């Protein structure tokens, strides 16, 4: 039974570690989502400023 | 002619113990008044008659269902040369409990690995000369 119990302990530890892995996976995924939303925001602003600076550069070189 | 007996047999290698289950019996002959007997089964390891196990007494049925389980803490090495004995007894309150039947199972014929469970026909228990001694001499 020592063979079996030893293994039992192993499976229990694996269980705990798996639970922790679950929590970590949840935090991971959530923060990944939020960061993705933030990146979307960044690309919106970056395109806005791209247009801004293109138009501004054209207007600036226009008076030359 | 008494009837048959359904039993289960298997070995637990995790605890090193023999698991003998008494399922039921059928078509037992009636020895009591009402037309039905009061049967109970005594089970013990055939090699050594120690720590015999007895089931609960069922009242007036020729088809008793015990569905009980017994455990024999015996190593797997010793098991091979050990036999199982399952004898069906008839309970009587005011006299000796007559044996209805008996059955012996050699553990070298038994195959463990798959859970065994079978019906086997009961036979009449053996009652030879007591002395068993011999004397040798010459006549001239
Ligand atoms: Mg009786």
């Amino acid at each position: 039974m020592a063979r079996e119990n030893e293994m039992d302990e192993n499976l229990e530890q694996v269980s705990g570690i798996i639970g922790n892995l679950r929590h970590m996976a949840l935090d991971m995924g959530n923060e990944i989502d939020t960061q993705n939303r933030q990146i979307d925001r960044i690309m919106e602003k970056a395109d806005s400023n791209k247009t801004r600076i293109d138009e501004a550069n054209q207007r600036a070189t226009k008076m030359l | 002619k008494l009837g048959k007996l359904q039993y289960s047999l298997d070995y637990d290698f995790q605890n090193n113990q023999l698991l003998v289950g008494i399922i039921q019996a059928a078509e037992l002959p009636a020895l009591d008044m009402g037309g039905t007997s009061d049967p109970y089964v005594k089970v013990f390891l055939l090699p050594d008659k120690k720590k015999k196990f007895e089931t609960k007494v069922h009242r007036k049925t020729l088809n008793p269902v015990f569905n009980e389980q017994f455990t024999f803490k015996v190593p797997y090495s010793e098991l091979g040369g050990k036999t199982l004995v399952m004898a069906v007894y008839d309970f009587d309150r005011f006299s000796k409990h007559d044996i209805i039947g008996e059955f012996k199972v050699p553990m070298n014929t038994v195959d463990f690995g798959h859970v065994t469970e079978e019906w086997r026909d009961l036979q009449s228990a053996e009652k030879e000369q007591e002395k068993l001694g011999d004397i040798c001499f010459s006549l001239r």
